[PDB]
């Protein structure tokens, strides 16, 4: 169908972003600076934010055989957005350390964003596909951005080749459910069946094939040995949009499909996601035991938090807030990850060049970084499900939402996997204040600390007070 | 309505703590003396015009206070306390725990003195708030608040002769332990409040509402065990018992540390207030394995203590077997064994504030803490030796300590219940006889078996010695005098009590 | 009158095809090539299931396929260039610092 | 004979299973791309047959 006015105001922060990609880089190519090419590209991601306000005073309604723009749009839209904007600020002062271009990490950035942005809207297979691949394409060039330092190299290879494979089993298994379905659309997929014919064997294969794809991208057991990697070796503003935005987007594209296909409700698809969840949540945190490098650490708890919130989705044809605690959970997940990826971004700023080791140490932080240290330490407790801290509720909604529907393996993994979280992070938050032998003057320094610090506020009173986050996400209603 | 101020006076007498450090180092060890003064103030003021005495057993709920407020209306949670005659006598004790607490961290002023105290008082508000919840979120929320001060507080003000990891070791195993058991318990709740949504369709984790929820055997035995293992890990009951001399031997050696978190008794009053109500034939089923898990934990815990050449981990596990008296006590349906297991819970509680606080003063004394490196301590020091054979005599049994009371009325109406079961306890405080007389042989009398034994050591300072003497005066007026206590305590005990067995 | 099963069935075996390419040989130049039969196996599926529906779909979703292979063959054969660069040696098992 | 505590080794043997399995898992992350290829591969194959024989 064609595009109306009413569309255009839905598609607002798609062409904000978009927008904003030309204008960046045609300021780019006017004259290479960093600073002003930083603020523009800031300015459209906060006038995105203001335009999902433009887009929640419109209504929930279906702008393309492609996008369809509601609540959840909205919310994973917005989720997307802040983890640009923190990835921008943290960005800038280790690009200020940096020697050659760097201002196409903003647009990369940029357009990694609107990548995002396409896969919280998308209701199709081709938005699918266009939005993963919008946002893997420019995290290529993001996690090499440091190509001469051997480390970023090799994180930039593995992801692209493993990214690459991820994207043909995708297209592949794609197309063998377009071969079963006559349509393309999330809603159609399955349609065509009755009478207890749902387990059709080349709707099942084209969604397992579907499934390497996204469990590649979202770091689930057995696609997720490239986590530690790709986050170790990429710089560390990378590591924070690809840890947070990434995962973000494409587990929420990952919900609207479950949501809206016939065939989501399967048996077998499920009982396969619970596997994968299980294996997931027990591998990523046993994993994370014996880890000295907190970027690896962060990766494999990236595994084991992305394998809870799979818990989630798989009581999402049973139960009824598996949305709501998607929402709240990846609220918090993306203010914890924010504030730990923002002090490991901030301790490795400015960039020391290809040669000088990056080590975060972490150890003897608070001698010398006192309020970056408490905002690591509250992460980390956030990250274990700590109460007082939003991670907990998230825990919490994760834990309702599998004990309504009866998951009780997924129940126990959970306990199992959260007591080996709470030796490992605790692990990190009391090496912070312990004693080291040895081992900014910017307001971009200290907007980077600034977000940090606003980062641990939320997580702290979002978890004394959750009302307003759970208000928030339960009003981000997707159409039924 | 004081009830909120009962968990926000510690809060905010903590963040004070923390705040006026710039003012002086001296400073706020003063602060966390008047918290915590008005805390026991408010306690005392809610016993005194609670009349206690005079209220009779109506059946739950009966709140001599309550206070609601909204927290998170989607699931239905609210800040909701309630105070009873229970829960009253643990409030009082805990902030009398806290006040002698803050009394042990005096003269010991360096830098981040105030963040101890404010990790001291947001265990005390913590330990308050469990006494006080009646609802299951805000129970579950106070049971895990406490576990990161109280690791903070062992892994980094803790042993100073320790290497650095094992108290980091001690600390991770207390925190994994007491916070697996909390999400057992948060997965029993969830189940319970899913059960009673399927019943009625409203949401509540409120306690009062959650009474009478129909549910067949299985689940209610399933969801009586995930709330019995978190009240066991807590307790200690064996074998979940393991982080407790760890936790203890790694504490912050004025031993202030043991008395705000690891000494109080959360997970009795737990067992009494959530698992007898809530599930009661499921209790009365699981009855016998937890009165064989409290023999067990009596005989495990003398032979545990005797065993030990170390003073802290001796206390640790005669803390272990006076719970098993108490866990026999609890699963009894006898008024006068809960009776004996309420004045067990504040005569230990004394008892071993009074033990922990001395072994503190010794090891401040002599820089060792191995039985086998001194010996005829009493010839060196004036005052210790004899207020340690006291305390000694106290958690031996010994009548005119109100010790004596608890195990005795516990044995009482558990025999009047299981005679078995109660014969083997007594044995039990044969062999408590045993690892008292071993200790004070090992520590205080002989010869000196080495050169720091041999010198004449410091006496004891006015504030020590009377917070010491005061423990003394509570444990024998308590011994002679325990009436107030079972009167304040009889209408919240007649009411579990009545629950649980007519229901049965 | 060409079965539908038998153009998956090809586009299945070229996609089997290039995955034994991408995993058994160890020089960067043949895993890219191997990425690249894979892809273009998963386009001729998806025009072949379009073409058994009746649909443009199946040449838009191989459009948008091809858009991809070409985007990620440039960077993919950039990353090579820089590899050789960097080190003169195209060894996959030797890019391998980074480890658990 | 009990001076040792043996119910605290009972109950911390799940500790030595968790460090072992961690441990043995991390042997999987040897930091080949070739290996990981065949990682997914095999995930694949395992996903896939897991859909035909469940149905
Ligand atoms: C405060 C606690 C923490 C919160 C963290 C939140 C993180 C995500 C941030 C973005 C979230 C956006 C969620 C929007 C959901 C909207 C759902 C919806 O349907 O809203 C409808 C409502 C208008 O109502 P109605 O009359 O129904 O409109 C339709 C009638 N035709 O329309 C609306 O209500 C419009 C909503 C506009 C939202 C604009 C957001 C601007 C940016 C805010 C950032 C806050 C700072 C967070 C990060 C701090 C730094 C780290
Ligand atoms: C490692 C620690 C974590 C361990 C794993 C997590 C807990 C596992 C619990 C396993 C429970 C198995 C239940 C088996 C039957 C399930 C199907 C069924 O028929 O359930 C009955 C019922 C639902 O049927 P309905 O018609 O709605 O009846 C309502 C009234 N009962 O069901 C219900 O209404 C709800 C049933 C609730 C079941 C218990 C949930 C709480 C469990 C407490 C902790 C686990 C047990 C104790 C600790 C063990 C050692 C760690
Ligand atoms: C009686 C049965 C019924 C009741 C069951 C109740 C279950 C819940 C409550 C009990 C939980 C027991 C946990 C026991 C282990 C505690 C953790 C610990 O010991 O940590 C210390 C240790 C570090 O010290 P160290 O050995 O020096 O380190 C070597 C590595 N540098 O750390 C390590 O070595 C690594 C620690 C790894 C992570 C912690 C262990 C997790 C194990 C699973 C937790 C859930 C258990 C469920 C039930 C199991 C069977 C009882
Ligand atoms: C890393 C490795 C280490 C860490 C991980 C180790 C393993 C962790 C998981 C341990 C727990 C396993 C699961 C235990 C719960 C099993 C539940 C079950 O089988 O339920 C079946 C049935 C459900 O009841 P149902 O029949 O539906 O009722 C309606 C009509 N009767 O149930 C019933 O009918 C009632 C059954 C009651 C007994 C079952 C529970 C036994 C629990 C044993 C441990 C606790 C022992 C007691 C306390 C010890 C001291 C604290
Ligand atoms: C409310 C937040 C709770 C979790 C965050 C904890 C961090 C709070 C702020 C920093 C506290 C620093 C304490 C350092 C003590 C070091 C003592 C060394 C000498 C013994
Ligand atoms: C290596 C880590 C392993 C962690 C395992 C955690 C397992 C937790 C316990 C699961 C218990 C499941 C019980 C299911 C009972 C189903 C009864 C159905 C009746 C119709």
């Amino acid at each position: 169908m064609t595009i109306t006015p009413q569309n255009l105001i839905a598609l607002l922060p798609l062409l904000i972003v978009g927008l904003t990609v030309v204008v960046v880089m045609l300021s780019i190519a006017w004259r290479r600076n960093h600073f002003l090419n930083a603020t523009l590209s800031v300015i459209g991601l906060n006038a995105a934010l203001v335009s999902l306000w433009f887009v929640g005073q419109a209504g929930a309604m279906d702008v393309t055989p492609l996008m369809r723009v509601d609540g959840f749009a909205m919310l994973y839209t917005g989720l997307v957005l802040l983890a640009s904007l923190a990835t921008c600020t943290f960005a800038y002062p280790w690009l200020e350390g940096y020697n050659d271009n760097k201002d196409e990490f903003y647009l990369l950035v940029l357009i990694a964003a609107l990548g995002g942005i396409l896969l919280a809207n998308a209701n199709h297979l081709a938005s699918l596909f266009l939005g993963i691949e919008l946002i893997s394409l420019p995290l290529f060039g993001l996690v090499g951005y440091a190509f001469r330092q051997k480390r970023s190299l090799e994180a930039s290879i593995k992801y692209t080749i493993l990214s690459a494979a991820a994207s043909s089993f995708l297209l592949f298994g794609m197309a063998l459910v377009y071969a079963q379905s006559g349509d393309l659309s999330f809603v159609a997929l399955g349609k065509n069946l009755g009478d207890g014919m749902l387990n059709e064997p080349l709707l099942l294969a084209g969604f397992g094939l579907m499934i390497v794809g996204l469990g590649f991208k979202l770091s689930l057991v057995p696609f997720h040995l490239w986590t530690p990697d790709v986050y170790q070796g990429a710089p560390a503003p990378v590591s924070t949009f690809l840890a947070t935005a990434s995962k973000i987007a494409i587990f929420g594209v990952v919900m609207r499909l479950f949501l809206y296909a016939p065939v989501g409700d399967s048996e077998a698809i499920r009982v396969v996601l619970a596997i994968i969840a299980f294996a997931s949540i027990i591998f990523g945190n046993l994993m994370a035991l014996s880890q000295t490098n907190i970027k690896r650490l962060l990766g494999y708890s990236s595994i084991s938090h992305l394998g809870y919130l799979l818990v989630a989705l798989i009581a999402l044809q049973t139960g009824e807030m598996s949305m709501e605690a998607v929402g709240v959970y990846l609220a918090g997940y993306l203010f914890s990850s924010l504030g730990a990826f923002g002090v490991v971004s901030l301790m490795s700023s400015p960039y020391r060049g290809p040669d000088a080791d990056s080590l975060f140490s972490y150890r003897g932080l608070f001698w010398h970084r006192p309020i970056l240290a408490a905002v690591m330490t509250v992460m980390m407790l956030s990250l274990a499900g700590i109460p007082m801290t939003l991670g907990f509720i998230g825990k919490f909604y994760v834990l309702a939402v599998g004990v309504q529907a009866h998951l009780w393996w997924l129940v126990g993994a959970v306990v199992v996997g959260s007591a080996i979280g709470l030796y490992y992070y605790l692990r990190v938050a009391v090496s912070l204040y312990l004693h080291a032998p040895e081992q900014p003057s910017n307001w971009q320094y200290s907007a980077g600390g600034i977000v940090v610090l606003i980062s641990a506020l939320l997580v702290l009173v979002l978890g004394v007070w959750p009302q307003p986050l759970i208000s928030i996400v339960r009003l981000a209603m997707p159409l039924m | 309505m004081l009830l909120p101020w009962l968990i926000l006076i510690p809060f905010i007498g903590g963040f004070l703590c923390w705040q006026t450090e710039r003012f002086g180092v001296k400073v706020p060890r003063w602060i966390a003396l008047i918290t915590m003064g008005l805390t026991l103030a408010l306690s005392l003021q809610l016993w005194l015009q609670g009349g206690y005495s005079l209220t009779q057993s109506a059946g739950i709920p009966q709140w001599q206070s309550e206070f609601d407020m909204p927290w998170i209306p989607r699931f239905g949670i609210s800040i909701h306390l309630a105070i009873d005659g229970l829960s009253l006598l643990m409030v009082v004790l805990t902030g009398l725990l806290g006040v002698l607490a803050v009394l042990c961290s005096w003269k010991e002023i360096e830098k981040y003195q105030g963040f101890f105290h404010l990790n001291l008082m947001w265990i005390l508000g913590g330990v308050i708030g469990v006494f006080l919840a009646i609802d299951m979120f805000l129970f579950f929320f106070f049971w895990e608040m406490m576990l990161v001060p109280m690791y903070f507080l062992i892994a980094l003000w803790g042993h100073k002769a320790s290497d650095g990891k094992t108290r980091i070791t001690a600390a991770t195993k207390f925190f994994i332990y007491t916070q697996a058991s909390g999400l057992v318990m948060l997965i029993a709740i969830l189940a319970l409040v899913f059960v009673h949504y399927n019943a009625t369709g409203v949401w509540t984790f409120n306690y009062e509402e959650l009474l009478n929820t129909p549910m067949s055997s299985g689940v209610e035995y399933l969801l009586m065990l995930g709330f019995f293992i978190a009240f066991a890990v807590k307790m200690p009951v064996v074998p979940l018992h393991g982080w407790l001399p760890d936790a203890h031997s790694q504490a912050p050696t004025a031993g202030s540390v043991d008395l705000a978190g690891i000494l109080l008794k959360t997970a009795a009053y737990g067992l009494l207030r959530f698992s007898l109500p809530l599930f009661p034939n499921a209790s009365a089923e699981f009855a016998p394995i937890a009165m064989w898990l409290g023999v067990i934990g009596i005989f495990y815990g003398a032979w545990m203590a005797f065993a030990q050449t170390d003073i802290k981990r001796l206390i640790a596990y005669t803390s272990v077997s006076h719970m098993g008296f108490v866990l026999i006590a609890i699963y009894t349906g006898s008024q006068l064994a809960y009776q004996g297991a309420v004045i067990q819970m504040i005569a230990h509680g004394l008892s071993a504030a009074g033990l922990f606080i001395l072994c503190g003063q010794l090891y401040e004394r002599i820089h060792t803490r191995d039985m086998r490196m001194m010996g005829g301590l009493w010839s060196k020091m004036k005052w210790l030796p004899a207020l340690s054979l006291f305390f000694a005599v106290a958690t031996l049994g010994m009548p005119g300590t109100g010790n004596f009371v608890g195990e005795f009325m516990i044995l009482f109406g558990s025999f009047q219940v299981v005679p078995v079961i109660t014969v083997i306890s007594t044995f039990g405080l044969v062999f408590a006889s045993v690892y008292s007389l071993a200790m004070l042989h090992r520590a205080y009398f002989g010869k000196a078996k080495s050169q720091i034994a041999s010198q004449e050591l410091p006496g004891m300072s006015l504030r020590e010695l009377f917070m010491i003497l005061l423990l003394v005066v509570l444990l024998v007026l308590l011994g002679f005098y325990p009436q107030p206590i079972l009167d304040t305590s009889h209408s919240a005990i007649g009411n579990i009590q009545q629950w649980f067995v007519n229901s049965v | 009158m060409i079965p539908l099963q038998h153009g998956l069935i090809l586009a299945a075996i070229l996609f089997v095809l290039g995955l034994t390419g991408l995993v058994i040989r160890r020089n960067l130049l043949f895993m890219l090539i191997g990425l690249e039969i894979m892809i273009n196996a998963s386009a001729l599926a998806f025009v072949v299931a379009g073409s058994y529906w009746g649909q443009t779909d199946g040449q838009v979703m191989y459009i948008l396929a091809i858009s991809l292979a070409a985007a990620e063959a440039s960077i993919g054969l950039a990353l090579l260039l820089q590899l050789h660069r960097r080190r003169q040696n195209l060894n996959i098992d030797s890019v391998s610092e980074m480890r658990g | 004979l009990l001076k040792r505590d043996p119910l605290n080794s009972m109950m911390n043997i799940p500790a030595v299973l968790s460090r072992f399995a961690g441990k043995g898992l991390l042997l999987s992350e040897n930091g080949y791309l070739r290996w990981y290829v065949a990682s997914m591969s095999i995930g694949a194959v395992v996903v896939l047959a897991l859909l035909m024989v469940l149905r």
